[PDB]
Order: C-alpha cells, then structure tokens, then sequence
C-alpha cells in the first residue's frame, strides 16, 4: 500500500463564497476511540 | 513539500483512491488520524513518518509537532476548503452549529462530502485553519454533521 | 457521510 501526498491548492478564504447548511446544536458524546454520538 | 492543501492517496497495481486531505503549515503534515493511521506518506521521492497523533481527537502530525493553533471565535461564518475526491479544491461558507458535550462545546459545520475529503481544512476569514474536517455524526434524517476538530499546538 | 462518521 503506496500512500503519498500531492498538493491540491493554497489555503485561502474565498470572497463572496457560496453559503449553505443549517447550525444545529446537538447533545453529543465522545468515546475512547473517537467516536461522536448523538445523545438519546 | 511547500506550504498548502494536499490529498492523501493510495495506490496498489492499479489506479488511486482520495483516502483524505491535511494540511502543510511549518514543515509539518497535518490529517486525521483516521486517514493514515499512522502509515508513513510518500511525498515525491521522501518518506514522511507520523510524529504525533491521537486516536480520540483523530487527527495526526508527520515531520513534527502540530501547528494549527487558530481556534473557532464561536461567532463568525467559516469556510470549509473542501477538497473532494476528483474535484478541484472549492469553499464553501457555513454558520457552524455545536456538538455540546460534557467537555465542553465544539464547533461543528452541517456540510456533507465524501469520505476521502476527510482532512480538508476549515478557515476563519483570515484564511487560517481553525480544524478539520471530518469527523462527526448523522443526525435522525441521515444528514451528516462535522465537528471543527483542532488540535493543541 | 459517504459512512456514518467519517
């Protein structure tokens, strides 16, 4: 198993950038193994 | 090697798959820890060997310590600097929501990619990377969920 | 999550 890197870009902010997705706020818990899970 | 965005492949005989993304700040290669594992990464003809990681906050650091300290101002919109398996690098601006949990509250972006694109870096509006992405939950409709994950420098 | 975690 070859695993290797290659550049992909330069890491900058993008003006007027396409927004979208929600900003839920969620009861989570984090396990040993990192794991996030929602809370019942 | 310089400063940038990268992909993290494998190849076998055949072709190549996207397993993820990380980050060169300051000599150093950042990803998730789920991404490699820890396997050594080829970058042109060097090998790079994983200094640091930690399987719970899974994220990973090759050639030395990790870098990206900039931290999430629990206010401002971000950018998610996707880079998608068989895709040119795009931003995609967000409100983060947050995972709370017993530890505290974490940023988290509602923003659904592939799973190779695991590693790619989330900005403030100075460009600096305040985490990663990657690593997260479904919620009850099936819609994926991503915290900010940032390490300690 | 191509997954559902990662």
């Amino acid at each position: 198993v070859d695993m290797y890197i290659e550049r992909a870009g330069d890491i900058t902010w993008e003006k007027d950038a396409e927004v979208t997705g929600n900003s839920p706020r969620l009861d989570v818990a984090l396990d040993e193994s990192g794991d996030f899970s929602l809370v019942e | 090697t310089t400063d940038g965005v990268y992909r993290v492949m494998t190849r076998r005989l055949l072709g190549s798959t996207q397993v993820g993304v990380g980050v060169m700040q300051e000599g150093v290669f950042h990803t998730m820890w789920h991404v490699t594992k820890g396997a050594a990464l080829r970058s042109g003809e060097g090998r790079l060997d994983p200094y640091w990681g930690d399987v719970k906050q899974d994220l990973v650091s090759y050639c030395g310590p990790w870098k990206l300290d900039a931290a999430w101002d629990g206010l401002s919109e971000v950018q998610l600097l996707a880079v998608p398996p068989g895709e040119r690098a795009k931003n995609i601006q967000t409100l983060p929501g947050i995972f709370k949990t017993k530890d505290g509250d974490i940023g988290a972006v509602a923003l659904d990619y592939p799973a190779g694109t695991s590693g790619s870096p989330i900005l403030d509006k100075c460009g600096r990377v305040i985490g990663l992405y990657g690593n997260g939950v479904v919620i009850k409709n099936g819609s994926y969920v991503s915290a900010i994950t940032q390490g300690k420098r | 999550k191509g997954x559902v975690k990662k």
